[PDB]
DNA sequence: AGGCGCCCGAACAGGGACTG
DNA sequence: CAGTCCCTGTTCGGGCGCCT
């Protein structure tokens, strides 16, 4: 017997209607299972034909874990429920959790099954556990509690997460603490050893205000930008110089002290490809000159907080694979490369995941919120497999990319 | 008082709306005297009331006739009543395919009288039911009442039902974990491992849990009816086949007829392997009217006869193992057209289908390959929850050059080599550098919007030009054209600087097969080289002999 | 009247390069 | 700038198949 914050649609949009894709019976049985125990707690109850709502519904296992998560993607009621969050209250965003040497991520969504939810709300959080071969129909449920995952839930249990943490906080007032929906970011530049106890500290209290916890660790002072480099070569042959020019006309966009006018006048014949031609000083001179420009800043690149966030990923062989970050063409928040990551030389499709969720993590980190991605990958070979390979909490937003290779050049 | 039999519905209304006020609508005048007396019967079973005063409410009649009846059925048109109420949450997610069916010593069928009328409408929606339909031909006005059951042609019907009887049969299930259960509309499926006479036993232990909430399943219900037909399938516990297909032999072809017959071959290819609609689907192409004339081409004559020999012959499907792996196996039907077989144990297959779909202007056959492998995944994930290892006619360092080339992130799940010819192959390979000692082809095109004339022409290292008019063209036909005549006037091994970034964009994704005559004349020339370097330069750098060709085709 | 499948076309998005 | 085109991919709407 505790109160209920009330919630509501913002003006003109109805509940989530969204379809529930098929499931492997791997899934279908962890989430019977996980399902039956929820309502036994209370927790989601069955519900009836009278209410038209679903959202999707899979299950995880989280990195280095045998258990089974359940996931909800509530992304669409999340797009419905917005003006409640963003505007009515906001977390501040700590600029020194990306500083910190060291950032544990824990998983704090259990807490949201205390909180009760206002009764006019739950006809929302409809969700089916679909049948193999459809022999059954669907078991439906609604949630009775905050439901993992919901954008609503990190926020009604907003006052309840600030007070328990404000012994820890007092203690230790060089700790850093975030919270991103289902999960709590940890950071501090204490040596590793005392790191994970005080993360243990930490996992106490939790654990004495009624929660529990299912390394973890990322270490953004050590995150590294990736630079545009123009190759070191002895000689050069025409296409070598062609391959150059056409780079750094590209690269121009995004800095225009970049000139082609020198090194451009030594192609001036019509040549042999494999022809090897000598570097005049004055090409010379300009191609050193670009290589400077080249370690520069980027004039008027800074994060707007109004402005979503856009991620752009192209794979490059080999295991590599290379991200831009910004909210305006061209001026880039954050560039990256990530290489050998799970899949490497076998599965594209996991590879790509494992990048969407690293990017997405760096995101939040920095700037507190998840990008939108463009995947190059076609609509449904990500969707057949995508939940396959997804370790995560959360579930950014994105859309489908065919980009053959000119943009390649983010990377040799 | 009437009285009260199972668990009831809470209903809405459209918030802001209610209940209609209608004009009658044409019904025939034979049957409609029927049910004059037809409502003095429901009054006394409890599906029916009447108020004077409080209904505001009028509904007219629209039905829909079915074969097959030795009476005749009703039918009321809520319409306006319809659009007038909440939405539900659609029960029907799709059906079973009997291939996803686990095999069951014992299967019965018991159907549900009264179906319908034998479920409890919401207390205080009944009002908005108020209807009225013509005596005979006519003489008074008429009269009404309300409705205290799921009406005929209601909206909420089938998904109040599905729900209701979903909840009954629950308890039963969990005292009977083995037991398998199976609803229709109305009608339940039960099958079972136990010996064919205990089986029965529950058949009407069942019966009986369904009778304790006013639901009768009467005798008619057949343990030796079986094969049972099931929308378009005859079911045996054992094994499972579509129901027999006519094909029209008719000397008369119109569009329809066409249309007709593949849809049947279509239905065929879950279960009689290699159907191939291809060139069937050709005549259709760019009809205006679908009581055309057409007449039959050798092809899809062709065609047409190798699936009349294949539905000759008849053929079954058999029924899952959850204790044995799934496999998956695909053939190359050439013209872009696949076909796959899903089996356990050999030549026992589970069930069978086609893969056509041709995606993109410009495509080959790894693509294709790629695609069919998904369009599998999914159906086998749907059907049986898990998927098949997957048997393919593609080398595995074909394969392997190929994804880990593309730009595109691209998989196929776990699968061996099948050497089943034809082979899937890639008919050429772009050089990843220069090649030394070959000519090198700067190439350009230009066309001007407006008189759509243009030129397309070359100039190389070796002092070699050409330049070619062109009439009734585009800026990228010009591009791709360039392309073309370095192709043809090159060596075995060639170099081609190109500054389209269109071109570049087709040709280096290896396609092919094309929508385009001269993208298929590209590929054909790219397959006879031995070696073809193709380069990208930007437009107008003042670069290379790019800006030389570029003055050539923009004069 | 709707569900699931196919094949086709016509509409609609959006990405670059040319018009000026 | 725009504004235009040219091209390509997706997504929707219609006709059959199987059925309510
Ligand atoms: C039409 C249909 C649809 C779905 N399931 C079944 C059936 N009927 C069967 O013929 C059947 C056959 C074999 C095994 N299960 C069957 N059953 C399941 C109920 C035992």
């Amino acid at each position: 017997p505790i109160e209920t914050v009330p919630v509501k649609l913002k003006p003109g949009m109805d509940g989530p209607k969204v379809k529930q894709w098929p499931l492997t019976e791997e899934k279908i049985k962890a989430l019977v299972e996980i399902c039956t125990e929820m309502e036994k707690e209370g927790k989601i109850s069955k519900i009836g034909p009278e209410n038209p709502y679903n959202t999707p519904v899979f299950a995880i296992k989280k990195k280095d874990s045998t258990k089974w998560r359940k996931l909800v993607d509530f992304r669409e009621l999340n797009k419905r429920t917005q003006d409640f969050w963003e505007v009515q209250l906001g977390i501040p965003h700590p600029a020194g959790l990306k500083k910190k040497k060291s950032v544990t991520v824990l998983d704090v969504g259990d807490a949201y099954f205390s909180v009760p939810l206002d009764e006019d709300f739950r006809k929302y959080t409809a969700f089916t556990i679909p049948s193999i071969n459809n022999e059954t129909p669907g078991i439906r449920y609604q949630y009775n509690v905050l439901p993992q995952g919901w954008k609503g839930s990190p926020a009604i249990f907003q006052s309840s997460m600030t007070k328990i943490l404000e012994p820890f906080k007092k203690q230790n007032p060089d700790i850093v603490i975030y919270q991103y929906m289902d999960d709590l970011y940890v950071g501090s530049d204490l040596e590793i050893g005392q790191h994970r106890t005080k993360i243990e500290e930490l996992r106490q209290h939790l654990l004495r205000w009624g929660l529990t916890t299912p390394g973890y660790e990322l270490h953004p002072d050590k995150w590294t930008v990736q630079p545009i480099v123009l190759p070191e070569k002895d000689s050069w042959t025409v296409n070598d110089i062609q391959k150059l020019v056409g780079k750094l006309n590209w690269a121009s966009q995004i800095y225009p002290g970049i000139k082609v006018r020198q090194l451009s006048k030594l192609l001036r014949g019509t040549k042999a490809l494999t022809e090897v031609i000598p570097l005049t000083e004055e090409a010379e001179l300009e191609l050193a000159e670009n290589r400077e420009i080249l370690k520069e800043p980027v004039h008027g690149v800074y994060y707007d907080p109004s402005k979503d966030l856009i991620a752009e990923i192209q794979k490059q062989g080999q295991g590599q694979w290379t991200y831009q970050i910004y909210q305006e063409p061209f001026k880039n928040l954050k560039t990256g490369k990530y290489a050998r990551m799970r899949g490497a030389h076998t599965n594209d499709v996991k590879q790509l995941t494992e990048a969407v969720q690293k990017i997405t993590t760096e995101s939040i980190v920095i700037w507190g919120k998840t990008p939108k991605f463009k995947l190059p990958i076609q609509k449904e070979t990500w969707e057949t497999w995508w939940t396959e390979y997804w370790q995560a909490t959360w579930i950014p937003e994105w859309e489908f990319v065919n980009t053959p290779p000119l943009v390649k050049l983010w990377y040799q | 008082v009437p009285i009260s039999p199972i668990e009831t519905v809470p209903v809405k209304l459209k918030p802001g709306m209610d209940g209609p006020k209608v004009k009658q609508w044409p019904l025939t005048e034979e049957k409609i005297k029927a049910l004059v007396e037809i409502c003095t019967e429901m009054e006394k079973e409890g599906k029916i009331s009447k108020i004077g005063p409080e209904n505001p409410y009028n509904t007219p009649v629209f039905a829909i006739k079915k074969k097959d009846s030795t009476k005749w059925r009703k039918l009321v048109d809520f319409r306006e009543l319809n659009k007038r109420t909440q939405d539900f949450w659609e029960v029907q997610l799709g059906i079973p395919h009997p291939a996803g069916l686990k095999k069951k010593k014992s299967v019965t069928v018991l159907d549900v009288g009264d179906a319908y009328f034998s479920v409890p409408l919401d207390e205080d929606f009944r009002k908005y039911t108020a209807f009225t339909i013509p005596s005979i031909n006519n003489e008074t006005p008429g009269i009404r009442y309300q409705y205290n059951v799921l009406p005929q042609g209601w909206k909420g019907s089938p998904a109040i039902f599905q729900s209701s009887m979903t909840k009954i049969l629950e308890p039963f299930k969990k005292q009977n974990p083995d037991i398998v259960i199976y609803q229709y509309m109305d009608d339940l499926y039960v099958g079972s491992d136990l010996e064919i006479g205990q089986h029965r036993t529950k058949i009407e232990e069942l019966r009986q849990h369904l009778l304790r909430w006013g639901l009768t399943t009467p005798d008619k219900k057949h343990q030796k009816e079986p094969p049972f037909l099931w929308m378009g399938y005859e079911l045996h516990p054992d094994k499972w086949t579509v129901q027999p297909i006519v094909l029209p032999e008719k000397d008369s072809w119109t569009v329809n007829d066409i249309c007709k017959l593949v849809g049947k071959l279509n239905w065929a290819s879950q279960i009689y392997p290699g159907i191939k609609v291809r060139q069937l689907s050709k005549l259709l192409r760019g009809t205006k009217a679908l009581t055309e004339v057409i007449p039959l081409t050798e092809e899809a004559e062709l065609e047409l006869a190798e699936n009349r020999e294949i539905l000759k012959e008849p053929v079954h499907g058999v029924y899952y193992d959850p204790s044995k792996d799934l496999i998956a196996e695909i053939q190359k039907q050439g013209q872009g057209q696949w076909t796959y077989q899903i089996y356990q144990e050999p030549f026992k297959n589970l069930k069978t289908g086609k893969y056509a779909r041709m995606r993109g202007a410009h495509t080959n056959d790894v693509k294709q390959l790629t695609e069919a492998v998904q369009k599998i995944t999914t159906e086998s994930i749907v059907i049986w929850g898990k998927t098949p290892k997957f048997k393919l006619p593609i080398q595995k360092e074909t394969w392997e050059t190929w994804w880990t080339e593309y730009w595109q992130a691209t998989w196929i799940p776990e699968w061996e080599f099948v050497n089943t010819p034809p082979l899937v192959k890639l008919w050429y390979q772009l050089e990843k550098e220069p090649i030394v000692g070959a000519e090198t082809f700067y190439v350009d095109g230009a066309a001007n919007r407006e008189t759509k004339l243009g030129k397309a022409g070359y100039v190389t290292n070796k002092g070699r030009q050409k330049v070619v008019p062109l009439t009734n063209t585009t800026n990228q036909k010009t591009e791709l054209q360039a392309i073309y005549l370095a192709l043809q006037d090159s060596g075995l091994e060639v170099n081609i600087v190109t500054n389209s970034q269109y071109a570049l964009g087709i040709i280096q994704a290896q396609p092919d097969k094309s929508e385009s005559e001269l993208v298929n004349q590209i590929i054909e020339q790219l397959i006879k080289k031995e070696k073809v370097y193709l380069a990208w330069v930007p437009a107008h750098k003042g670069i290379g002999g790019n800006e030389q060709v570029d003055k050539l085709v923009s004069a």
